């Protein structure tokens, strides 16, 4: 095919192959979600790497106080995009003495990622973003595809195998708004578990949790940490 | 831009675009240069395809400074980009040295550009070759350069259409001891060879170098021309 | 130095003088300065000599390259635009003050050009260090449309005025007289100055001067 | 034809096709063998010596880092050389800055920054035109302990209990599955790694074909001599 | 017709020494589907433009081919819209730099060889284009008089006693051949009449004063005017009394 | 004053089908002599010399810039430069350096390589030139070489009496000069042979 | 140098001397310091006349190609925000002290000033110069709301005659310039035209 | 034969196919509206929501380019936001340069010859868009442009881009414009959006409206919720 090598190539269709097959790699990536109630914001991530001596790849990464970020694709593009975030929040404080407004840094995530889609011998980034952040509009959940596109969500999971999640967020959506914090986190873990193959189960290895809200800086529960959420869930159907 | 080269060299040992742009030059329109004891002529065919076109406004002879001159086969475009620079190369050498170019040493600049593009990256060579005309030391000068980039010195030569004929024409009718006018008459004879239809002083186009610089001719002189030859 | 410039009514007269200095000691007797721009355009250059010689070759092969390319002959505002936007780019370092006279298709026109870029457009003008000798001369004797004769006289009077008063002016007068018919460029014009004649011969004869080395060298023609 | 793709195609299965390239190359060269226990770290790496009239001492597959991190590195071991020198001036830089230590995780980060960034237009002259074709293993003692980690020409690193890299890397990886506990002492690890490394290599396994480095706490980086190296292999 | 490479998809010679993307650059005026005729007289030039506004939701104001680049200097573009544009937008900032630089205002002629440099390096230069657009130029010069120039994307500009552009230029062609050799020094009604005739005589069309576009300059008045609806129904009443 | 640094004076004079050059040959340090044998006088064809004074470091320089650029003249050309022309291209070189200029100032003697016209040509601090009929001077010395040559110098001298009228103009400006003298070297240029002489000169 | 400038109901009018001195020679003095910048637009320049030269052209230049660009008659406050642009970016470098007076359909007739420094504000009336420092005072007590163009060209006129007068770089003939929608008038007062002012004789 | 592969390239027949598949590109995008009145202009976009899990603004295709000038986008959204980011610049400098609000037909203009800079190199790839821009002032009026992805602009009275523009058009041409006022033009613009709107292949959209006018002062905003409610219950009565 010649119209699927370039990405400033268009197709008689009226589409550019390789924002598709950069779109591929988020779908092959492990799976993630992210919930918000009126207080809180979650991400819950399904950590994995390739053996067991080797400990599960990090998913969850810390932006700002106000801010962070999991990730499905390239990590290396990931800590690319990662980098650039951080920069922008910590030139926001250095001149105006306050945070960054979450759906500012996604708009400029955005035009950062529009660029290389127009530009001959680039590429785009292969990687899915899912932000939580709380501002003074409240939390927010935003998903970002390697097209440039971002999205406002109420819940939202990305990977392989998150048509599941996503269906049982659909479900459950309703709820979310009135939810404490545990119970939020619970919601959140349900859907995560929902893409595992039917032995595989939750455990405190292979969870990440992310949580930011009014009076909480973002914090990343990892390990020993997560026991208290994992706690009081029952078994899959 | 391109980084690299489109002429490259093919398994015999050409360079191909060159050869292509020679084609293009041996599709143009007639041309002619003369030397004689007292000067240069070149003329050259310019027939317009209507009488809607205004004769006056475009000049395929043209002054480069006040003692050279210059025609040319092939491209027009290419033709004024290579007039410009070979102008703006005689004002810097007369900057420098404060005396008018020599004949060849415009040639060898002018030649020098050509050669560039062929080599450049992301260029075609010119499709134009050009007959240079000038008078130094008190004597005259007549020279042709090719897409390629080389030079020659000649006493008469023919470009353009049917530039083979006219070589043999110009081989049976030259002599040493021409001088301007018989030059003049010669040159046009050599035009009349392969020109369709009747030449008239608006369909020819001659200019003269001397040694009182290089000038154009009016359709009077042409004319005048013209009438003693038929 | 003293230049001057007038508008006579079918044309312009340019005046200078050819003396050139080198501090308080007279390097050249025979300078000439007014400068060739175009077949219809000439300049008179006071300041920095080098700096007037090279700004002056640079307009004039700028102008001559304009009207290659438009087949038409070249107008002084044209000049006149191309020396101003130079002499302000180098915001007064290249020290030239210039009289720039032209005719061209809207008539005889005059510029006066000053180092730092600023143009006057006048009928007569002056420029140099005798520039207010020759001013006197202009403002008491000028009438608007003379004849050639007349302004002939008049610039050759107020160049007379900066060479007698001035002590950087002196030597001959050269004119120009620029019409859209003729040019005319009289060097000399007049000779005020002569060198007196020598009344004695310093002794000019052979081995007088004492060798130590010599060395001939034969040149093949 | 070779040029038909740019170096920064994706596959229609979303991969970046000289990334996964570069991953076949690393399948072609020699097994490397860390372990990491809470007493130290071990590298052990085999020299594939082609002639006996190679000199095996000047094979360096495991480099000093700094004096509390080690590399060993598998692949295209000319490639190798660029990264770590950009170790080696981090490790200092950091050093001149903040009067420390760096971490082992941060050098990892810091080298796999370099991994992704080739290109041909839109990038600074003395760009790199293509991927690393080296698997690396930095093994290091910093407060959080023993730390081994494993990065890939994809510039993605992960940190490692035990790991083979290699041509041999997939048997290696099951017999230290059945090997590896938490429990371990250096010297079981030590031995332990031989042990696969005699298993895997074509050769026999004798002092000069092998290399070994250890990193403790308290003790720098130790590139065995031969005379310990013997007196390992005596066991086995 | 031999051909060898990518002589078909970049500007470089063929086999017989040609520009195959240049003749395609050529066949892009014609989509488009417009016309446009410009004749000189004894003291006038005159451009006529077919105008076609297939919408009743456009806003007729908005579609023209009739620009002006200086006071002076008027244009008709024929061809690829946008590209049009694109050139319309460079002869204005030459002219008006031509001015700064010069101090006189820029002769037509020379306006056209400086728009027609600037598409030889498209021709001769791999990694862009040719413009899809002919232009057309109309001034007074105040030594030789009305002043009608032509440019297409080759690189070629010439000055013309009448020409043609668009889909039926050849006819105009034949058309305007046959009246400039039947030569009567044509005044300002007769060089518009001829115009306009030749327009309706070779797209076969009875206008109305809204389906043509007409710019004049004169001797007179020597700024670049375009006419509106009544003056141009005058001109179409006395064609039709004929 | 920076050109007075080191001294020196040269001098060119036009006789009848023939031209003379003339220098001192002091090189010193402000006020201490180092040599007695200092090149100021270069050739720049057969019958063609330049004659630098001022700063000898610039002198130094300015001479080999200069045979750089006339010896690239004289191969793409395939002739030999006529002086007008070679005054031409060093006024060119010294105006390049216009606000960081050269400290010297040239004087150019020659014979038209065709038509073996003389030709003298002096040039100021950053290339103004001046060309006479009757002579030219440079250097630290120049009024008194002034008044010499103003007095002396006669029209259509014959090889032997411009000798002469050169050498003593010379030999009397340098004697009231403190940092010009130590001996001056002379060369007589004509169609057929150059002379190069040394005079008996003050060596105070 | 003088230069003034004055608003009336619809259009107005400006003036200045004609005297360009280098030191204390006056080498032209006739001088025009009156420039169109667009049909109905004006400049009256005041400070260094190379500098002030060179910003107009630009302006000019600049003003040109707007107006050609949007196909409408141009706004005086846009001549002024490009001078007010040029001379504040190379305000350590330019001596320009600009008044900009015209007539636009949407405003009528404005006057701006724009002093050293590169500050831009409208005035029913300006002065500028090294002269209208004698005349402030009269300005002040004469100017009256509502007046005529005629009115507006005699008090221009016996303020510039009067500047003149104390001013050793002011002098010369008056000129003065007419702008409304109509177009431009163009006068000259030399000699006996200039008003006369009786001298204080014991 | 790849003669549709480049901008740089013609084909035998005198078109650049990447404009035309760019073009292509736009035709796959749900509607957008703009009709325009003596006193104003009124935007209307059909904005699917692809999931429920999106929040209410989501992916907005009505953009602020200036105080007075407003932004209505189809085709490939990010494209879309680089183009209003690069007419807002061009605002911003315009208001910097010459000191007062820059016209519409101005920035039309400066927008489609930057859009027009990428229909002519192999080095970069045609916008993926349409849009319309739409502005207010008392000197100029009420003005309507679409610009395409070739770099044509023109002005408009009713304007419709991306799927159903032939039948948007078919009922924009039923109303008399120039005589109405926005308060109309609102209802009216929902009414066709819900007429062109296709239930059965695209499930489910929202209505996203916005105006310009002296009834808002000359600044662009979107239309307050009340009249937006009143409208599409308009909407929904008219088609039974
Ligand atoms: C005249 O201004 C003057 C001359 O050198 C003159 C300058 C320009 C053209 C060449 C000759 N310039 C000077 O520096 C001296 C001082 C006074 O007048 C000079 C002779
Ligand atoms: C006026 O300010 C003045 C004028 O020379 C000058 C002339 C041309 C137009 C701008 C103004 N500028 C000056 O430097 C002198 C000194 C005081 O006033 C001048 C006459």
């Amino acid at each position: 095919n010649q119209y699927d090598n370039d990405v400033t190539v268009w197709s008689p269709q009226g589409r550019i192959h390789q924002i598709e097959y950069a779109m591929e790699a988020v779908k092959q990536g492990s799976a993630t979600v992210g919930l918000k109630s009126k207080t809180h914001a979650v991400l819950v991530a399904l950590k994995r790497a390739q053996s067991e001596l080797a400990a599960h790849q990090k998913k969850i990464l810390h932006v700002d106080n106000h801010i962070g970020i999991s990730i499905a694709g390239l990590t290396a593009d990931a800590r690319l995009l990662c980098n650039f975030m951080r920069q922008e929040c910590l030139d926001s404080r250095f001149v105006f003495d306050r945070p960054l407004p979450v759906s500012r840094l996604v708009s400029l995530i955005g035009s950062k990622t529009q660029i290389p889609t127009q530009r001959y011998g680039r590429r785009p980034y292969g990687v899915g973003l899912l932000i939580a952040g709380y501002d003074d509009m409240g939390p927010h959940i935003f998903q970002t595809c390697p097209s440039a596109n971002y999205f406002d969500c109420r819940a939202m999971s990305i990977g392989a195998r998150s048509q599941s999640a996503r269906t049982y967020l659909e479900r459950h959506m309703s709820e979310f708004m009135e939810c404490n914090l545990n119970e939020l986190v619970k919601h959140g873990l349900r859907a995560l578990r929902e893409t595992l193959p039917a032995e595989q189960d939750l455990t405190t290895k292979n969870v990440s949790i992310g949580i930011v809200g009014k009076d909480l800086e973002f914090t990343i529960y990892d390990d020993d940490d997560v026991s208290p959420f994992l706690e009081g869930l029952e078994e899959r159907p | 831009g391109y980084s690299f080269s489109l002429t490259t060299f093919s398994p015999s040992g050409k360079l191909v675009q060159i050869e292509y742009a020679l084609a293009a030059v041996a599709g143009g329109a007639p041309s002619v240069g003369i030397k004689a004891a007292n000067g240069v002529v070149l003329a050259t065919e310019k027939k317009q395809k209507s009488i809607l076109y205004d004769e006056r406004s475009v000049h395929k002879v043209e002054p480069i400074t006040k003692h050279i001159g210059l025609v040319y086969s092939g491209m027009g475009p290419d033709y004024r980009v290579l007039v410009h620079r070979a102008r703006k190369l005689a004002q810097q050498y007369y900057l420098v040295y404060q005396e008018p170019i020599p004949t060849a040493q415009l040639v060898q600049r002018v030649a020098s550009v050509m050669q560039e593009y062929t080599q450049s990256g992301g260029v075609r060579p010119f499709g134009v070759s050009l007959l240079i005309c000038g008078w130094n030391e008190g004597r005259p000068y007549l020279f042709q350069s090719d897409p390629s980039g080389a030079y020659f010195a000649w006493k008469a030569t023919a470009m353009g259409k049917n530039y083979v004929n006219g070589k043999t024409f110009l081989e049976k009718r030259y002599n040493e001891d021409l001088e301007l006018e018989d030059a003049i008459h010669t040159a046009i004879l050599t035009l009349k060879e392969s020109f369709e239809g009747q030449m008239t002083e608006d369909n020819i186009e001659v200019g003269i170098c001397n040694e009182a610089g290089f000038r154009r001719l009016t359709p009077t002189e042409v004319k005048d021309y013209l009438a003693a030859i038929a | 130095t003293t230049i001057a410039g007038v508008v006579y009514k079918d044309g312009i007269v340019l005046g200078a003088d050819t003396r050139a200095t080198e501090g308080m000691v007279v390097a050249d007797k025979n300078c000439s300065k007014i400068h060739f721009i175009s077949p219809n355009i000439y300049c008179c250059g006071a300041g920095t000599a080098a700096d007037t010689d090279m700004t002056t070759q640079l307009i004039s092969s700028n102008l001559e390259l304009h009207s290659l390319s438009t087949g038409r002959l070249p107008r002084v505002v044209t000049a006149n635009r191309m020396l101003k936007q130079m002499l302000f780019r180098y915001q007064g370092y290249i020290g030239a003050a210039l009289v720039l006279g032209g005719v061209d298709v809207t008539g005889p026109h005059l510029y006066s050009i000053y180092p730092h870029g600023s143009t006057d457009k006048l009928p007569y003008v002056t420029m140099g260090s005798g520039s207010l000798a020759a001013m006197a001369v202009f403002e008491d004797k000028f009438r608007p449309d003379m004849e050639e004769e007349e302004a002939k006289n008049l610039v050759s009077e107020a160049i007379a005025a900066g060479i007698f008063n001035d002590l950087g002016s002196g030597s001959n007068i050269d004119l120009c007289v620029i019409s859209k018919n003729k040019l005319d460029f009289l060097r000399p014009y007049t000779v005020p100055n002569k060198k007196g004649t020598r009344l004695g011969r310093y002794r000019c004869e052979k081995g007088t001067t004492a060798v130590l080395t010599e060395k001939i060298t034969p040149l093949e023609i | 034809s070779e040029y038909d793709r740019g170096v920064n195609t994706f596959s229609p299965e979303g991969r970046l096709f000289q990334v996964e390239y570069a991953i076949e190359a690393i399948k072609l060269g020699s097994t490397a063998i860390g372990i990491q226990t809470s007493e130290g770290v071990c590298l052990a790496v085999e020299k594939r010596i082609t002639s006996p009239l190679m000199e095996p001492s000047s094979i360096e597959k495991i480099v000093e880092i700094d004096a509390h991190i080690g590399c060993a590195m598998s692949g295209l071991i000319a490639d190798a050389k660029t990264l770590i020198d950009k170790a080696r001036v981090e490790t200092q830089n950091h050093w001149f800055t903040y009067n420390e230590t760096m971490t082992v995780e941060s050098v990892t980060q810091a080298v796999s920054n370099l991994a992704l960034q080739f290109g041909e237009e839109d990038a600074d002259p003395g760009a790199m035109s293509r991927p690393f074709g080296v698997a690396l293993l930095f093994g290091g003692v910093d407060e959080k302990g023993p730390q081994l980690f494993h990065m890939d020409p994809s510039g993605t690193f992960v940190q490692c209990d035990a790991r083979a890299i290699g041509s041999a890397s997939e048997g290696a990886q099951s017999s230290l599955q059945e090997v590896y506990h938490k429990s371990m002492t250096l010297k079981e690890a030590i031995k332990s790694s031989l042990i696969i490394l005699k298993q895997v290599m074509e050769e026999k396994l004798n002092a000069t074909n092998i290399e070994l480095a250890t990193v403790q706490p308290g003790q720098n980086f130790h590139m065995f001599t031969k005379e310990e190296l013997e007196e390992v292999i005596k066991d086995i | 017709g031999s051909s060898a490479g990518f002589d078909r998809h970049i500007t470089i010679f063929s086999p017989e020494g040609r520009l195959y993307q240049v003749e395609y650059a050529f066949k892009a005026i014609n989509q488009g589907g417009l016309t446009s005729v410009a004749v000189r007289g004894k003291d006038c030039a005159v451009i006529v433009t077919q105008k076609k506004v297939p919408d009743k939701l456009l806003d007729s104001s908005t579609v023209t081919h009739l620009f002006k680049i200086t006071e002076n200097i008027g244009c008709v573009m024929t061809g690829m819209t946008a590209d049009s544009r694109s050139q319309v937008q460079r002869a204005r900032y030459e002219a008006a730099n031509w001015k700064y630089k010069y101090g006189y205002e820029i002769p037509v002629d020379m306006l056209c060889k400086r728009i027609a440099d600037i598409s030889q390096v498209y021709t001769q230069n791999a990694e862009m284009r040719p413009l899809g657009c002919c232009m057309i130029l109309i001034g007074i010069d105040e030594e030789q008089g009305p002043q009608v120039y032509k440019c297409d994307p080759a690189g070629y500009y010439c000055g013309f006693k009448a020409t043609a552009a668009g889909v039926k230029q050849t006819e105009s062609t034949s058309f305007l051949e046959k009246k400039v050799k039947k030569k009567f020094d044509w005044t300002f009604e007769q060089t518009v009449e001829t115009a306009i005739t030749c327009l309706s005589t070779v797209l076969s069309i009875d206008f109305k004063p809204s389906e043509i576009e007409v710019g004049v300059v004169t001797v007179e008045n020597p700024k670049f005017r375009i006419l509106t609806e009544a003056e141009i129904d005058a001109h179409l009443v006395a064609l039709a009394e004929r | 004053s920076i050109m007075s640094y080191n001294g020196g004076a040269v001098m060119a004079m036009k006789g009848k089908n023939c031209v003379a050059i003339a220098a001192d040959r002091r090189f010193g340090i402000q006020a201490q002599m180092v040599t007695t044998d200092f090149q100021k006088i270069f050739p720049m064809g057969d019958r063609l010399y330049i004659g630098l004074a001022g700063l000898a470091t610039d002198v130094q320089t300015v001479a080999q810039r200069l045979k750089f650029r006339l010896n690239l003249y004289e191969l793409k050309e395939g002739r030999q430069i006529k002086p007008y022309t070679l005054m031409s291209m060093v006024a060119n070189l010294l105006y390049e350096k216009r606000f960081g200029p050269y400290y010297t100032e040239p004087v150019i003697a020659g014979l038209d390589p065709k038509t073996f016209k003389p030709f003298i040509c002096s040039l100021d601090l950053i290339g103004c030139p001046m060309v006479t009929d009757d002579f030219v001077v440079s250097g630290t010395c120049a009024e008194q070489m002034y008044g010499m040559c103003e007095s002396l110098w006669e029209p259509n001298m014959d090889p032997d009496h411009l000798f002469e009228t050169i050498s003593q103009a010379m030999l009397n400006a340098v004697d009231r000069d403190a940092v010009s003298g130590m001996g001056v070297i002379v060369h007589i240029i004509e169609k057929d042979k150059i002379t190069t002489r040394t005079l008996k000169a003050r060596m105070d | 140098t003088t230069i003034m400038a004055v608003q009336f109901d619809g259009g107005v009018v400006l003036g200045a001397d004609s005297r360009t001195t280098t030191g204390s020679y006056i080498a032209n003095r006739v001088t025009d310091k009156l420039t169109p910048i667009h049909d109905r637009i004006f400049c009256c320049r005041s400070g260094s006349a190379a500098d002030t030269q060179a910003v107009a052209d630009a302006v000019t230049y600049q003003l040109g190609f707007h107006s050609i660009e949007l196909n409408e008659p141009p706004l005086v406050h846009t001549a002024a925000s490009l001078f007010k642009e040029m001379c504040y970016r190379y305000r350590e470098d330019l001596m320009a002290g600009i008044i900009i007076a015209g007539w636009d359909p949407q405003e009528g007739g404005q006057v701006y000033s724009v002093p050293m420094g590169g500050m831009m504000v409208r005035q029913s009336f300006a002065i500028g110069g090294s002269g209208s420092s004698y005349i402030y005072g009269y300005v002040d007590a004469t100017y009256r709301e509502g007046m005529t163009k005629e009115e507006c060209l005699q008090f221009t006129a016996n303020a510039l005659a009067l500047a003149m007068e104390r001013d050793g770089s002011s002098g010369g003939v008056i000129r003065l310039a007419a702008i409304a929608e109509s177009g431009v008038e163009r006068q000259v007062l030399l000699g006996d035209q200039i008003p006369k002012f009786a001298v204080a004789t014991l | 034969t790849g003669y549709d592969l480049s901008a740089s390239t013609f084909s035998p027949d005198g078109r650049v196919f990447q404009v035309e598949y760019a073009m292509k590109a736009v035709e796959n995008s749900s509607t957008a509206i703009g009709i325009r009145c003596k006193d104003g202009v009124v935007f209307g976009v059909e904005k699917l929501v692809l999931s429920k899990l999106y929040e209410e603004g989501s992916n907005k295709r009505l953009f602020n380019v200036d105080r007075h000038v407003g932004m209505a986008v189809a085709g490939l959204l990010a494209d879309a936001r680089s183009l209003a980011d690069i007419a807002r610049e061009e605002a911003s400098n315009f208001r910097s340069n010459f000191g007062y609000n820059i016209p519409l037909k101005h920035l039309a203009d400066r927008v489609a010859m930057y859009v027009h800079a990428y229909t002519l190199y192999s080095a970069v790839r045609p916008f993926g868009c349409s849009f319309m821009l739409g502005s207010y002032s008392v000197n100029d009026g009420a003005q309507l442009y679409m610009i395409d992805p070739s770099g044509v602009s023109y002005g408009y009275w009713g304007c419709a881009i991306g799927k159903a523009r032939q039948a948007a058009k078919t009922e924009i041409e039923k109303l008399q414009m120039k005589e109405m006022t926005c308060r109309d033009i609102v209802k009216e613009v929902a009414k066709i959006i819900y007429i062109v709107h296709d239930e059965v292949k695209d499930k489910a959209f929202e209505l996203e409206l916005s105006w310009v006018g002296e009834l808002t002062n000359g600044r662009h905003e979107i239309v307050p919720k009340d009249i937006r409610e009143e409208a599409e219950k308009y909407a929904k009565e008219s088609l039974k």
